């Protein structure tokens, strides 16, 4: 439903913003642990 | 060296088996008077016209009561807040019929327990202790004062005081719920937090100390014999207790300071009982618990019931049946 | 220790104290049987609780 | 005393934490707000809206009475 | 290095939140219980089971929200999501009170997990498992009150609802229908809980007021080292104080701390026994001697008989709304009531 | 009622069985083992992080 | 067959404080349950 | 006569209190 | 009062049996 | 009347508690043991046993 | 094969597949990748 | 050089994320008119 | 009590008393299985025994009678006495087989150490567990009604009153 | 009743006076600590 | 039989009181 | 005034044979007088 898209969208923005701002450090922690 | 000085030294003596003190010179006669009159009344007192409508209530064992049902009945509603000693009655039987033993016992009890608090301070002073055990004892004192003095004063009658008995106590609580919704009063909620948490923390501290005792005994003897009265050394490892508890929850939710822990243990139930005492003391002036009756309405305006509405139905059931012959007018104003 | 005839006859049944199989032994098969027993308990519970309705019979005094 | 993880005081006083949480916490807050204000929650949990407790055909409580067939009772209750 | 040992290594690591083997059952179960309660109190109605609004969404507040018990019609059905009632429909499962058995059963398994966590951490750290034993009181209460009481009754409907005012309703219901205050088992429980509070307050206060002067500051809290070998307060001074104030005093600290566990725990166990009695309507409702006498002697009144009357009033005035499925139609004229009021 | 009480018996006797070595109390040590962060594994003296 | 002395016998003890606690417990339990026994 | 039972159990409780206070095990520093 | 005719024997024994158990144990302590 | 009476009863009670707190502390501090018991001169160690 | 029996068997299957199996696979994988070094 | 993602991070998010979601939802409800 | 010191109770290699608790359990489980099978197959069936109390759903014709085992899914209806007979035959057989295994195969080292198999208190702990499980089960089947709790022997149940069971049949 | 009233008044007055004259008689000095004040 | 309603308490106590006296004395012998 | 230990305390003894004799006496006295107590 449009309502589900509207409700899920800020969640997607939050996740993608955090992933943009942490991901290289996240990738480095991933490589450091294989 | 004077005789008054000798008496003062004896009264304030720390070598008496039971400390007397100046507060004790009042505590002992008042509490003894209250105990004697209470035991005699609980066993043998004739029925008391509590509600002042000439409907005496049997409170004593010899009049048909058991231990659970027996009580010293509060003084008649006709007395209200009037002072009713023995010498204001035309006969001891009139004194008994109108609930004089209740006034005598409660007044002497109240004086005695305030003196007990003062006596706790006094002995701490004579022993060179810190002085605040009496502050913790002021919580039950406040609660007892609330039910025996403040609530009657606010309601206008010693007949509304808590009866001196088990079933009498339940009657008091039920009537109190019916007229004040004490369950929905936040101060009672803090009292319940105080007592549930006091028991929780008592169990937690006891269990953590008992779990962390230093090995001192063999398996054939009580571990309590691993402690010697007066020993220098600690009998349990607080570090082990903190390691366990800070792994049970998280490191920062656990005390490593016994002084901070024992403060918390003292403060939590004491504060909770202060709140509940003040709650009973303020519903004495009819500032009752939360009212959420018909708070939720649908769009048309019809009432959607909540659990508070069902509680209100229970309260109305209690209210319409209480003191079934004492009300002549539609509103229970006190 | 006093010897009796019955004790001597029953001696070899109390003669393997503390003997074990190195390692994990029959633990996996044991876990399988335990899981099956849990499933069986769930089945009979749910039949009794009327959350699992089978054909042929009714959980009722009638049958 | 330290189990290996970064201390919370070091985390919440840092620029990168707040750069992320200045968006994440508000986005969650608005996601919940929208869950309610679009009427999605009513549909999801079946909670009556303020004008659906009572219908034209029913002025009393819709207390469930069937043992099993509750889709039907709740439909007839509307 | 076998896989089991490697797993037991990772699960028992020293981290901010210890997990352990118990955590595999404590954490998902506790999270299901807590999330189910928050979810139900925020969004879910009791309209179809109780005829009540029970969530924030319908306008209830923290005091009046609840995960309400399921409708009476389901009996003791476990109301699984896939069960024959909801049949996998999540919305219907919410509307029939399916969250109540969800919260209760995940909470029961979460409590089992917490006790297993107590045992596991006790064993790892090397202490005696008395904290785990103490916690048996709370589990006895949870099992007796939330499982065995409704199991003995007609349905989960009469189990307490997970809410402030739901619990208050359950309390008043047990008063009016069971005369639960008259029950000796409850009385022993009251004695245990009040005595536990008393012991907590008096130990805390005594320890704080018999502290040794171990520092120069007025702030006495800084005068304790966790590793110090010496007692931080005088047990001899405390003993003399209480011996001269109260007549008796603790002289063994080990017995004192055991007593602090024993009292509240024993009280919870005893109250649970009484609740188990109430599951079957085995109530200490009446004193037959006093009922027979008041029946024969209309001048005879006690506080007990008065409480009996109060209970009859509560029952008659609360039954129709509290048990809406029974269709109790009690016309105004049959409702018991005193004069005027 | 008996079943309920026998639940306590189970926990009591299971605890006594599993904690037999500490029934009379804890070791005179335990000043280093129960500390936080000192070891990788809670209770394992062979996992000291040395850091 | 002979009757040998068992070495597993241990003395039992109840100190005076335990006596007082137990007596008070029995007393208060009687106080509590007497009314229900008489009914 | 149930009154006799009640008074007797109450008296036992009070007498136990008296003996526990007047004749307690004397705490000694060892 | 029409009490349970077994209440008196029950109360007496309920108190006296554990009482004698306790007294026996206390008096023999130190043998 | 309810507001004023309830408020001032509560304040009166908590100020009685404050009186006890400061009066006991003032007494102990004047006497010199408000910070705790001195280990060397603990008074109970020089007092005879009660029994 | 009643619908209630079908749903019970599915509950077994999906409990195993949605909770136990993904959980033990994740736990084994993480315990192996993050081994304690003695 | 602390790790970013740990067990503690997940323990914090599993609770914090739905909590802020629910707080926003309950904030929205404060404005629902009957 | 008097002849406490039998050589059966001492470990032949050492000098101290010792019970092989795993083998003990194997013997006792095998005996329990034999007894369970016999009770189910002879007593309840009436092959050699009186049978068991069976009644009409309304408790009017109660009598002891041989009961044939119900081997279908209907054997798990708690109101079917044939289910009780089948259980005792089948659980007796399974206990016989399990006792045979427990008489032949030693416990794994992992389990011997983890459950403290050398300590008899472990057996008390687990036996108390099994016993309270059984006590909960018997309390429940007594309260809710069972083929093994007929109403002519223990009285009707509260649920028969709640549902107006007999009132419906009388009408 | 008058005899009883006078008896009670005498007893109470004596106890209250004993309290007051006791706490007036250098009571701060009756402690194990500093007693100069 | 319309027996003395005090016969049972009397017989029980008549036997149990001297019995406990004797048991107390015997069990503490050797202290 | 001090509480001094009294030196006149003596142990009391009841051997097992005396226990059996006393128990039989109490038993037979009860057997004898029970019928008269019930009347
Ligand atoms: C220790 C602490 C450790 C922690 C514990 C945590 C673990 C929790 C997990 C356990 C959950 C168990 C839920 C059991 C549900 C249940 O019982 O559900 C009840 C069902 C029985 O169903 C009921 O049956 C009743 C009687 O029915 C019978 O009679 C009726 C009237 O005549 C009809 O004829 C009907 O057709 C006929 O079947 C009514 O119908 C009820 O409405 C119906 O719900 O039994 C059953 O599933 C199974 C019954 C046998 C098993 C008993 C075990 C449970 C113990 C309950 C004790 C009950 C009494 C004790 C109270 C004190
Ligand atoms: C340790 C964690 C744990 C535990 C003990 C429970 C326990 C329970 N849950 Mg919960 N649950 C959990 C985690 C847990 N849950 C999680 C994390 C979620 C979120 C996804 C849920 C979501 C959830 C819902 C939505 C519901 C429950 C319900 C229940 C109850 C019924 C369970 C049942 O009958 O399933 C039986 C199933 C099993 C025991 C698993 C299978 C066991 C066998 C051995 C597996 C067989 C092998 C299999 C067939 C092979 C196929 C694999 C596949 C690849 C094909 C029970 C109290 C119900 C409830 O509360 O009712 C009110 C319910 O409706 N659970
Ligand atoms: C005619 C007459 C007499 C009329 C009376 C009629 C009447 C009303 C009768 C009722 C009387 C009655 C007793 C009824 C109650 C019955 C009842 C409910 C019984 C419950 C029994 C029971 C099995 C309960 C289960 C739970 C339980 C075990 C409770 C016990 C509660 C309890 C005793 C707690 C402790 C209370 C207490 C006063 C403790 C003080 C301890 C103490 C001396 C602390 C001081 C102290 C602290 C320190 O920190 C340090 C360091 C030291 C050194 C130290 O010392
Ligand atoms: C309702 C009743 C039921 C009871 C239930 C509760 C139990 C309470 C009983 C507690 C009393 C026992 C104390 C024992 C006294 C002792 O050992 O020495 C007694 C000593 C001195 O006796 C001795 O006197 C001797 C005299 S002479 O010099 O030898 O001649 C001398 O050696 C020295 O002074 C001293 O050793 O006395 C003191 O210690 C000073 C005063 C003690 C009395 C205080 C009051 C007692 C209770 C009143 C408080 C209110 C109570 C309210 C209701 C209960
Ligand atoms: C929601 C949370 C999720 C919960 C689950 C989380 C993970 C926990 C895993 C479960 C614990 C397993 C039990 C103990 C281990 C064990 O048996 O030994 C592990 C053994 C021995 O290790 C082997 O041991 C061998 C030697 S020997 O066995 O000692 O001889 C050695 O050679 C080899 O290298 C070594 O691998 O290894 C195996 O045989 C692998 C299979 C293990 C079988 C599991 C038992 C139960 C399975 C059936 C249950 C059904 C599933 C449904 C559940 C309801
Ligand atoms: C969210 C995913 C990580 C959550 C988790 O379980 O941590 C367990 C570990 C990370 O913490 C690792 O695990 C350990 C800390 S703990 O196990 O989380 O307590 C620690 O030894 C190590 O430094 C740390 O990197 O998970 C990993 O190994 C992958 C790192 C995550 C990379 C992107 C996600
Ligand atoms: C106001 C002036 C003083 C008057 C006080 C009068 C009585 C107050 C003291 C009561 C003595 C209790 C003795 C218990 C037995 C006794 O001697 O205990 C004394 C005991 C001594 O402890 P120890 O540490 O010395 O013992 C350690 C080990 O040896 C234990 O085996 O202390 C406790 O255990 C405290 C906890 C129990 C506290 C019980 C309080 C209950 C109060 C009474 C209940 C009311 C009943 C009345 C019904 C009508
Ligand atoms: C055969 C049919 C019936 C059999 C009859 C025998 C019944 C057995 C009864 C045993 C009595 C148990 C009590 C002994 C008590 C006793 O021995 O003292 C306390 C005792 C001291 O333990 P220790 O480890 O120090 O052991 C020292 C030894 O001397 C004890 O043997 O510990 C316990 O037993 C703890 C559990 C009971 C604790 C009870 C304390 C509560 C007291 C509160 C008083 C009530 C006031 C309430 C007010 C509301
Ligand atoms: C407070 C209100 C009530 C108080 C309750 C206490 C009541 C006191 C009761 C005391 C019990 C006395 C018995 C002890 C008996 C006893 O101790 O054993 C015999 C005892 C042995 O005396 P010794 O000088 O050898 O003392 C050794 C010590 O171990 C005794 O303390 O001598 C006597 O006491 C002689 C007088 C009684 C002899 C009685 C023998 C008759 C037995 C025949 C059996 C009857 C069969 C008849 C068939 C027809
Ligand atoms: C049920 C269910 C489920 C689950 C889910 C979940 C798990 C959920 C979760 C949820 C959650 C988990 C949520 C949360 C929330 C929370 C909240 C709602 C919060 C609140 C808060 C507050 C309001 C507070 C306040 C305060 C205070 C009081 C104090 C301080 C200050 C402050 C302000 C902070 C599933 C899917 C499986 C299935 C179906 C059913
Ligand atoms: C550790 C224990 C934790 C276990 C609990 C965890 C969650 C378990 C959820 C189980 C959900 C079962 O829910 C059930 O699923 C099956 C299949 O999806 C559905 O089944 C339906 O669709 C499938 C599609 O193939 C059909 O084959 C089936 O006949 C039909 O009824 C049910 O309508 C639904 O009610
Ligand atoms: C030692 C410390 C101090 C102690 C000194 C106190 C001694 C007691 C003096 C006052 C006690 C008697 O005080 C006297 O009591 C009688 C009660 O019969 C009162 O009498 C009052 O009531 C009576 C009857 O109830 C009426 O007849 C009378 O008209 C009225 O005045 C007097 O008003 C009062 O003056
Ligand atoms: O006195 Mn006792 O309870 Ca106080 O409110 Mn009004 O008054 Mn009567 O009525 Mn409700
Ligand atoms: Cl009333
Ligand atoms: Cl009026
Ligand atoms: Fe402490």
């Amino acid at each position: 439903d449009w309502r589900v898209i509207v409700v899920v969208s800020p969640l997607l923005i939050a996740a993608t913003w955090a992933a943009i701002n942490i991901g290289a450090a996240a990738i480095r922690q991933l490589q450091d642990v294989l | 060296a004077s005789l008054w000085e000798q008496f003062c030294q004896w009264v304030t003596s720390t070598n008496n088996r039971i400390y007397v003190g100046w507060f004790g010179t009042l505590m002992i006669p008042t509490l003894l008077t209250a105990t004697t009159c209470f035991i005699i009344a609980f066993i043998a007192a004739p029925p008391v016209d509590i509600d002042g409508i000439r409907e005496p209530v049997a409170g004593s064992l010899l009049y048909g009561n058991n231990i659970i049902s027996g009580a010293v009945v509060p003084s008649s509603n006709a007395i209200g807040l009037h002072f009713y000693p023995i010498w204001e009655a035309a006969s001891l039987d009139e004194w008994l019929y109108n609930g004089g033993p209740y006034q005598l016992v409660v007044f002497h009890f109240l004086i005695g327990i305030f003196c007990y608090m003062g006596r706790q301070w006094e002995l701490s002073y004579r022993l060179g202790m810190r002085p605040w055990i009496c502050v913790a004892y002021s919580a039950p004192v406040s609660a007892a004062t609330a039910v025996f003095l403040i609530y009657p004063i606010g309601q206008g009658s010693f007949s509304d005081g808590m009866p001196l008995g088990i079933s009498g106590t339940f009657n008091f609580m039920i009537n109190f719920q019916a007229e004040h919704n004490i369950l929905m009063h936040p101060f009672h909620m803090l009292g319940v937090a105080g007592v549930f948490g006091g028991s929780l923390f008592s169990a937690m501290h006891g269990s953590l100390v008992t779990s962390s005792l230093v090995r001192e005994t063999t398996e054939v003897e009580s571990q309590n014999y691993g402690y010697k009265f007066g020993q220098e050394e600690e009998t349990y490892n607080i570090v082990a207790a903190h390691g366990y508890f800070g792994r049970l929850i998280f490191q920062y939710a656990s005390f490593n300071n016994s002084r901070s822990l024992h403060f918390f243990l003292g403060a939590w139930p004491v504060i909770g009982i202060w709140f509940t005492a003040m709650g009973v003391s303020t519903m004495a002036f009819n500032l009752n618990g939360f009212n959420f009756n018909q708070s939720i309405l649908d769009s048309q305006g019809r009432v959607i019931g909540t659990w508070a509405d069902v509680l209100n139905r229970a309260n109305i059931g209690f209210e319409v049946m209480h003191e079934r012959n004492a009300h002549n007018f539609p509103l229970d104003l006190a | 220790a006093q010897r009796t005839r019955l004790g001597d006859i029953l001696r070899p049944l109390n003669s393997e104290y503390g003997k074990v199989v190195p390692g994990w032994g029959t633990t996996p098969v044991m876990g399988v049987f335990m899981a099956l027993f849990l499933v069986f308990l769930l089945i009979i519970l749910q039949i009794y609780n009327s959350s699992l309705i089978l054909e042929g019979f009714s959980v009722d005094w009638a049958g | 005393g330290t189990t290996g993880e970064r201390p919370f005081s070091d985390i919440v006083t840092s620029i990168r934490y707040w750069v992320i949480h200045s968006i994440t916490i508000p986005m969650l807050f608005i996601a919940g707000w929208l869950f309610v204000s679009t009427g999605l929650a009513y549909d999801a949990f079946g909670t009556p809206r303020p004008d659906e407790y009572f219908t034209q055909t029913r002025q009393e409580l819709p207390i469930l009475q069937e043992r099993y067939d509750i889709n039907q009772e709740i439909q007839e209750f509307n | 290095r076998g896989w089991f040992d490697v797993l037991d290594d990772w699960l028992k690591r020293d981290r901010f939140v210890f997990i352990g083997w118990s955590g595999l059952l404590l954490f998902p179960c506790a999270f299901m219980a807590l999330g189910g309660w928050l979810t139900g109190t925020t969004f879910v109605t009791s309209w179809y089971t109780h005829g009540l609004a029970s969530s924030y969404l319908e306008g209830a507040n923290f005091l009046t929200v609840a995960v309400s018990s399921p409708a009476d019609a389901f009996g003791h059905s476990l109301l699984f999501l896939w069960g024959p009632e909801a049949q996998g429909n999540l919305t219907r499962w919410f509307q029939i009170g399916g969250l109540w058995p969800f919260v209760a059963l995940h909470g029961a398994f979460g409590l089992i997990g917490f006790m297993l966590r107590q045992f596991e951490i006790s064993r790892l750290v090397g202490i005696r498992p008395y904290n785990a034993i103490a916690f048996s009181g709370p589990i006895a209460v949870f099992v007796s009150v939330f499982l065995m009481y409704p199991l003995g009754q007609s349905s989960w409907f009469f189990a307490p609802s997970f809410g402030v005012a739901g619990i208050f309703r359950f309390i008043l219901f047990l008063q009016g229908f069971h005369n639960w205050t008259l029950n000796p088992f409850h009385m022993m429980g009251v004695a245990g809980i009040l005595g536990g509070a008393l012991l907590c307050a008096i130990h805390g206060a005594t320890v704080e007021n018999t502290l040794f002067e171990d520092g120069e500051d007025s702030n006495t809290f800084r005068a304790f080292e966790p590793t110090q070998a010496e007692e931080t307060y005088s047990m001899v001074t405390a003993n003399r104080f209480w011996s001269q104030i109260f007549g008796i005093a603790f002289s063994n600290k080990r017995w004192l701390h055991f007593f602090m566990l024993f009292v509240p725990v024993t009280g919870l166990w005893m109250s649970s026994v009484g609740i188990v009695g109430l599951a079957l309507n085995l109530r200490a409702y009446d004193f037959v001697s006093q009922e027979l006498r008041a029946a024969e002697d209309p001048e005879f009144e006690t506080f007990y008989t008065k409480n009996i009357l109060l209970n009859e009033g509560m029952r008659a005035w609360m039954a129709p709304q509290d048990q809406p499925h029974e269709n109790f139609i009690f016309p105004e004229e049959v409702l018991p009531r005193g004069n005027a009021l | 009622v008996f079943a309920l009480l026998f639940f306590f018996g189970h926990i009591w006797h299971g605890s006594r069985t599993l904690f037999r070595d500490v029934f009379a109390g804890v070791d005179p040590g335990l000043e280093e083992q129960v500390e936080f962060g000192v070891f990788a594994k809670v209770g394992d003296l062979s996992t000291r992080k040395e850091a | 067959m002979d009757r040998n002395s068992n070495p597993n016998r241990q003395p039992v003890e109840l100190n005076r404080t335990s006596l007082y606690l137990g007596l008070l417990l029995v007393a208060v339990l009687g106080i509590l349950f007497s009314s229900y026994f008489f009914n | 006569m149930e009154s006799v039972a009640y008074i007797l159990v109450l008296t036992m409780a009070l007498a136990v209190l008296f003996f526990a206070i007047a004749f307690r095990e004397p705490p000694r520093i060892e | 009062m029409q009490v349970n005719n077994l209440g008196f024997i029950a109360s007496i024994l309920f108190v006296l049996v554990p009482t004698v158990f306790l007294l026996i144990l206390f008096i023999q302590t130190g043998k | 009347r309810a507001w004023l009476a309830t408020s001032h009863f509560v304040l009166g009670f908590f100020f009685l508690v404050g009186h006890l707190w400061h009066a006991g502390r003032a007494r102990a501090a004047a006497a010199g043991f408000e910070k705790g018991i001195d280990r060397e001169t603990e008074p109970t160690l020089f007092m005879p046993d009660l029994d | 094969m009643t619908p209630s029996l079908a749903n019970f068997l599915w509950s077994l299957v999906l409990g195993a597949a949605i909770v136990l199996i993904p959980a033990t696979v994740g736990l084994i994988f993480i315990s192996q990748k993050d081994k304690i070094t003695r | 050089t602390y790790p970013i993602f740990t067990v503690r991070w997940l323990a914090v998010h599993t609770l914090a994320v739905p909590s802020v979601f629910f707080v926003g939802a309950i904030a929205a409800m404060q404005f629902i008119q009957r | 009590w008097v002849f406490w010191d039998l050589e059966l109770f001492v470990d032949p290699r050492t000098g101290e008393s010792a019970l092989d608790l795993p083998k003990m359990f194997g013997i006792h489980l095998f005996l329990s299985g034999l007894l369970c099978f016999g009770f189910g197959a002879f007593h309840l069936t009436g092959v050699w025994g009186p049978g068991m109390w069976v009644s009409d759903p309304y408790g009017l014709t109660g009598h002891v009678q041989p009961v044939a085992p119900e081997w279908g899914p209907a054997g798990f209806n708690p109101f079917n006495p044939g289910g009780v007979v089948a259980h005792h035959i089948a659980a007796g057989i399974v206990g016989i087989i399990a006792g045979l295994f427990h008489l032949t195969v030693r416990p794994p080292e992992r389990l011997y150490k983890a459950l403290r198999m050398g300590n008899i208190e472990t057996v008390l702990s687990s036996s108390i567990a099994a016993v309270f499980f059984a006590a909960f089960v018997v309390a429940g089947t007594m309260w809710y009604g069972n083929a093994t709790t007929p109403i002519e022997l223990f009285g009707p149940t509260r649920y028969q009153w709640d549902k107006g069971y007999f009132q419906e049949e009388i009408q | 009743m008058l005899t009883l009233k006078i008896a009670v008044y005498i007893v109470v007055g004596l106890f209250i006076s004993l309290f007051i004259f006791g706490f007036l008689s250098s009571d701060p000095t009756r402690n194990p600590g500093r007693k100069d004040f």
